RNA sequence: UACCCGCAGAAGAAGCACCGGCUAACUCCGUGCCAGCAGCCGCGGUAAUACGGAGGGUGCAAGCGUUAAUCGGAAUUACUGGGCGUAAAGCGCACGCAGGCGGUUUGUUAAGUCAGAUGUGAAAUCCCCGGGCUCAACCUGGGAACUGCAUCUGAUACUGG
RNA sequence: UUAGCUAGUAGGUGGGGUAACGGCUCACCUAGGCGACGAUCCCUAGCUGGUCUGAGAGGAUGACCAGCCACACUGGAACU
């Protein structure tokens, strides 16, 4: 129930960037960014209005790595309550405890992220949390557990959190290598790309 | 007080019996045209005293007869 | 005729108890009478494990309830820790 | 043949509006009375003029705003064929609220809004917007 | 900053003694963001260029469109030559919801949240006069103030 | 459309039958073959259709279309029909 | 049993459907109205993006397809929300009962109608706010709702009497 | 393209009967009763909370949970 296949052939399907890897080696060095994989890869169609609904899409889940049934149950949640409900869907996909785990920067990528509290090394309020798709409550610490601090990957993706923008509703610690979930974050406290005004239509046909 | 009705006299030919439609005035559920719909009774007079074609007041009581569990309180504007 | 017993209402494994005025002829899933509290007895920490209306039940034990063993005993246990 | 004076009333006025005229008579109603009574307060008419003694005729003066008319609706809810009795939660807004929708209640004849601060519902004679 | 979007690319046919003379044809709507709304149908022997004559069309003739915030005001119908088409408001953060030529004539009119629905005629040539129509003559709160003769709270 | 007639008479929605009535609203349903053959098509296309005539569960004799290319049907064959039309 | 530590290696663990338009995603080769394909329009009559194979790509996922079965789309029975000059549709007209419908004005009545209040409308379910299981599904607390009906107190503009 | 239906039927009086009222049963009177607001007859069917769809209106639907009903090889009958 995972993606597990070559990650930059979706960014250049996409065509955007999709952080997928580390960005220590640069990622036009890695792919052709901007030709679609396979043979008719390079030309361009007059891509239509269902199909740029259907890249928006893909583009969100293959941001976070969330299948469509999932996914889904995200809008209906997000459908059942109040206001902008891409704002509250952003919310639920922000509310995801590997996202954040990411957004710490205690992983190189989302799926190092996973791994992580797959392979049970973290602890949440102290507690130990398996799932991944948690959705993760304000005011809550994400505490690394001391098996598994000794891990090389997680101090070098503490690096790459220095090189990416530090985000804003995160009370991010290092020393002891936790954080503090400070608030809900806002449609502009992420990025622009993501228009609020397509994902919602293409679930309400 | 009680919970009484009245009608229209339809008949008084058989004895200590007579026959009394009720007009019910309701709205359709769907169309929400109010309709006039009638509800007969068979309603116990004593003394086959009421005159044909005439609105009596009525009440539920215990069962008279196979078909018959009205009686009769009063009657207004007997004639025709 | 009216009882008061134990109907469990919950997954399996891990039981709740719904402890209502009921009949003694009746079942679980069917007829009760009146619903006058419930129980857990995986009641955690933080949390009430007994929440009944105590005065409605002399109510009916005033017409001549009857009252099961467990409870008989928690509702005694009840006013012995309230 | 006459199956309504109020119907012919706004229809009349419906009429009235786009043959740009300035006064719309009838014979009057004390009901007609009731409504025009209304559509002045409300700023949807500018004079009503009851005279007649024998009988009563309503002379109306159309309300025109820059040119063109006020008037940019007139329906009726409630036809004599079908009655509407609609309670206060189910008064409508009529334009989402910007228009006005005429409820005959036991308090005479008012607006919805107004019927909604008073609380309680009943016929709803037109839509007027 | 007038963005624009074609509608309708269609291939149309003159009959002459030689033969059938095919040309095509195009369907444009141009605006703002704000509510300056124009559409266009242009027509050429070439689909690049009908649709120019088709935009400049468009640019031309527009019409003033009295909006709320993100969407409407009240809701309304529209139609042209049996394309009854209504429309209506919406709760913030919904999209436009509509299809066809809706989708586009809205986008480009600068609503984002609104409730909409076509009966009749699905042609995309009528389809969107009646959207225009009943966009048209929706009138602001604060013109029937001044209409009726009184304000916003005089109407609430 | 008056209510009046509306009130004496309701809308009568149209009741819609099954074109694949042999099934009687079953996913599959079992049969016997009874023969098996060709068939040419209708004007626009020009083949030899192998199809079955089938004797089924409930008694009826149907035709039903073998799909794919080439088969190993005989006469007296247990087989089972999903549904479809061929145009 | 729940849960807790050891152990060992990337280890033991991914597949269906689809690419003519409808609808996201194409080339090559076989094939020659044959074999076939097919929800619809429709493809194959030697150069097939529609057949078959390959490559590539799209869609989903421990499932993926097809069939069955119900509503939606369908306003395609149109109460909400249709039409009848020629696209289906106004009886060949007239009469007329039941029927439905009713000018104006005053009182009366309070039936309808509206308002209020009691009773009931079981629980569950759904909704809202919570809580609990590592979350979720699930369980569960409280609430609202159960659009009604009965009764009582009004109300009098309209419709009735 | 089911229009007439009913003789304990319908009512009364009296007697009997049942825990209970009542053609419940019987006797004797009366000729009534019902139906075009669909009686009658035919076809199909356990009913509701609900479930599914629908923006709603509605539509369909009654496995699982409930509330009720009916049945227990078939047809019968009482017994306790
Ligand atoms: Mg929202």
């Amino acid at each position: 129930a995972r993606y597990l296949g070559p990650k930059l052939k979706l960014s250049r399907r996409e065509g955007t960037d999709l952080f997928l890897k580390s960005g220590v080696r640069a990622i036009d060095t890695k792919c052709k960014i901007e030709q679609a994989p396979g043979q008719h890869g390079a030309r361009k169609p007059r891509l239509s209005d269902y199909g740029v609904q259907l890249r928006e899409k893909q583009k969100v889940r293959r941001i976070y790595g969330v299948l469509e049934r999932q996914f889904r149950n995200y809008y209906k949640e997000a459908a059942r309550l109040k206001g902008n409900t891409g704002e509250n869907l952003l919310a639920l996909l922000e509310g995801r405890l590997d996202n954040v785990v990411y957004r710490m920067g205690f992983g190189a990528t989302r799926a190092e992220a996973r791994q992580l509290v797959s392979h049970k090394a973290i602890m949440v309020n102290g507690r130990v949390v398996n799932i991944a798709s948690y959705q993760v409550s304000p005011n809550d610490v994400v505490s690394i557990r001391e098996k598994a601090k000794k891990q090389s990957r997680v101090k070098a993706a503490l690096e790459l959190a220095e090189q990416r923008e530090k985000p804003t509703w995160l009370e991010v610690d290092a020393g002891k290598m936790e954080g503090t979930f400070k608030r809900k974050p806002e449609r502009s406290d992420l990025s622009a790309d993501i228009n609020e005004h397509l994902i919602v239509e293409l679930y309400s046909k | 007080k009680i919970r009484t009705l009245q009608g229209r006299v339809v008949s008084d030919k058989m004895e200590k019996s007579i026959v009394v439609a009720i007009e019910r005035f309701v709205k359709h559920p769907i169309y929400g045209k109010f309709i006039k719909r009638t509800t007969k009774l068979h309603v116990h007079d004593e003394n086959n005293e009421c005159g044909i074609g005439d609105v009596v007041e009525i009440r539920e009581c215990r069962p008279l007869s196979k078909t018959k569990s009205w009686t009769l309180v009063r009657v207004v504007e007997k004639a025709v | 005729m009216v009882t008061i017993r134990l109907a469990r209402h919950g997954a399996k494994k891990r039981p709740f108890y719904q402890v209502v005025v009921a009949d003694s002829r009746n079942a679980r899933n069917g007829r009760f009478i009146e619903r006058v509290g419930f129980f857990n007895p995986i009641a955690s920490e933080k949390e009430e494990g007994t929440r009944l209306d105590l005065d409605r039940i002399a109510h009916w034990v005033g017409q001549g309830a009857t009252i099961s063993d467990r409870v008989a005993a928690l509702i005694k246990e009840v006013n012995k820790a309230a | 043949s006459m199956q309504d004076p109020i119907a012919d009333m706004l229809t009349r006025i419906r009429n009235g509006q786009a043959a740009n005229k300035a006064a719309v008579t009838m014979p009057s109603s004390k009901l007609k009375v009731a409504i025009a009574n209304v559509l002045k307060e409300e700023g949807f008419i500018e004079d009503f003029k009851v005279e007649g003694d024998t009988k009563p005729e309503l002379e109306l003066t159309l309300k025109y705003f820059q040119g063109k008319a006020v008037v940019e609706s007139i329906q009726r809810v409630s036809r004599p064929g079908l009655r509407i009795y609609k309670r206060k939660d189910e008064l409508p807004k009529v334009m989402a609220g910007l228009g006005i929708a005429v409820v005959s209640t036991s308090k005479g004849v008012m607006t919805d809004r107004a019927a909604r601060q008073a609380g309680l519902g009943g016929e709803i004679i037109c839509y007027v917007a | 900053e007038l963005q624009e979007k074609l509608i309708a690319v269609n291939r149309v046919s003159k009959t002459v003694k030689g033969g059938r003379i095919f040309s095509f044809t195009a369907l444009t709507v141009v605006g703002d963001g704000n509510g300056r709304v124009g559409f266009g149908y242009g027509k050429a022997r070439e689909v690049p260029a009908a649709i120019q004559k088709a935009m400049e069309k468009a640019r031309r003739n527009m019409i003033n469109v009295a909006l709320n915030n993100g969407t409407l005001q009240h809701p309304v119908k529209g139609v042209h030559t049996g394309s009854r088409v209504f429309m209506q408001p919406a709760s913030e953060g919904t999209g436009i919801i509509a299809g066809g030529a809706m989708r586009a004539v809205l986008e480009v009119a600068g609503v984002h949240n609104v409730l909409a629905k076509a009966y009749g005629s699905t042609n995309p040539i009528n389809v969107v006069r009646a959207t225009i129509d009943g966009l048209e003559n929706m009138n602001s709160p604060e013109m029937v103030a001044a209409k009726r003769g009184k304000s916003v709270e005089e109407i609430l | 459309a008056t209510v009046n007639q509306l009130v004496r008479k309701p809308r009568a929605r149209k009741v819609a039958k099954s074109n694949v009535p042999a099934l009687e609203a079953c996913p599959q349903k079992r049969g016997v073959c009874t023969r098996v053959y060709t068939t040419t098509p209708k004007k626009p296309n020009s083949a030899l259709r192998k199809v079955c005539r089938v004797r089924l569960t409930n008694g009826f004799e149907v035709t039903s279309y073998i799909g794919g290319e080439g088969h190993n049907l005989q006469e007296h064959s247990v087989i089972l029909i999903r549904g479809g039309r061929v145009k």
